[PDB]
């Protein structure tokens, strides 16, 4: 249900659509490696496959941008990091002295 | 009520036509 | 355990719905008698 | 702005806790009492947590409720740890939401 508006607007206005944004938070909480997690009822796999099939499927979308934040990049599934799904990966680290000076400048 | 009114009107029109 | 159970769901209809012959659609019997009376009177009028 | 002048620490029912309450008052309710204009000028947010720990039965719930009372505020919403959990997927975290 998070993609419905984007599809609806793309089908009408092809390449004049506005940009749609959806933010996933704590991505590593539910999107773990499929097949490795402990046994259960089989809901994790369904979730991962659904997201995989919706992000890049047989029907194309050119309006969506999705952002993800996490602290343990190792736990994320391997197929979600393929180019075309989560293409650009960036690392934020502790600041150095000039960074601390700039943060001080912009806080006070 | 509408059908009964219609029936009454038809019976009356039969009457006018009988005259 | 924890979060180791799913569940389905079933559904009951309405009591007000009850039967299928509940007038306004089933009383088309009585109404049909009214309509037949209408038809007979119109037949006479057209004649 | 939401407090009265006639109270220091013991005018309410808590005795023996003096330094801790001064610290709590200074750090927690030193930005909810001043006129809003000044705090807005200073450009600072409000504290959003408080963890007070100690041996059981020493007056923690009492101080919590008294803090709640002295600053107006609605009725506290109480909960205890092991009651949150359930045995259906997505119900153990719905309660925390
Ligand atoms: N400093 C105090 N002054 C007055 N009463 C106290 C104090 N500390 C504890 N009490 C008494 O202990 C009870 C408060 O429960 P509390 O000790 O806070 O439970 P817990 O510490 O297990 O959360 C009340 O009956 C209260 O009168």
């Amino acid at each position: 249900n998070l993609f419905k508006d984007a599809e609806a607007e793309y089908r009408a206005k092809g390449e004049e659509s506005s940009l749609h944004i959806i933010i996933f938070d704590e991505l590593d909480s539910v999107f773990k490696q499929r097949g490795s997690r402990g046994d259960g009822t089989g809901v994790g796999d369904n979730v991962v496959n659904q997201l995989l099939a919706k992000m890049d499927g047989v029907d194309q979308l050119n309006n969506i941008l999705v952002i993800g934040m996490t602290n343990r990049k190792d736990l994320i599934d391997s197929a979600l990091l393929r180019p075309g799904r989560f293409e650009v990966q960036v690392e934020i680290h502790l600041p150095d002295e000039k960074g601390r000076l700039q943060i001080f400048d912009i806080q006070t | 009520s509408r059908t009964a009114e219609l029936q009454a009107e038809i019976d009356d029109t039969v009457g006018i036509m009988r005259d | 355990d924890v979060g180791g159970q799913q569940i389905f769901s079933q559904a009951l209809l309405n009591a007000n719905r009850r039967g299928e012959a509940k007038t306004a659609l089933a009383e088309v019997q009585a109404r049909h008698q009214e309509l037949l009376k209408l038809e007979k009177s119109m037949a006479e009028l057209t004649q | 702005a939401v407090i009265r002048p006639d109270f220091k620490f013991e005018d309410l029912g808590v005795g023996g806790l003096d330094k801790e309450f001064t610290k709590i008052f200074r750090r927690a309710f030193a930005s909810r009492i001043f006129p809003p204009s000044v705090i807005e000028k200073l450009g600072i947010s409000h504290v959003k947590g408080l963890l007070l720990y100690g041996p059981p039965g020493t007056g923690k719930t009492l101080i919590a409720r008294k803090i709640g009372t002295m600053l107006n505020a609605k009725e506290p919403k109480i909960v205890n740890g092991p009651e949150i959990l359930s045995k259906y997927v997505g119900s153990s975290e719905e309660n925390i939401r």
